């Protein structure tokens, strides 16, 4: 999930706006 | 301030500048 993304592995936007509403 | 290791309280500030208006859901166990 986004724990395993962005905090163990390094995040980026893409990644990020996937999240977004 | 995207690129790099994200966690805790600075993960959902990152959402939270990056999705702006639109809001965001934040699960850490799925």
């Amino acid at each position: 999930g986004i724990v395993e993304q962005c905090c163990t592995s390094i995040c980026s936007l893409y990644q990020l706006e996937n999240y977004c509403n | 301030f995207v690129n790099q290791h994200l966690c805790g309280s600075h993960l959902v500030e990152a959402l939270y500048l990056v999705c702006g208006e639109r809001g965001f859901f934040y699960t850490p166990k799925a």
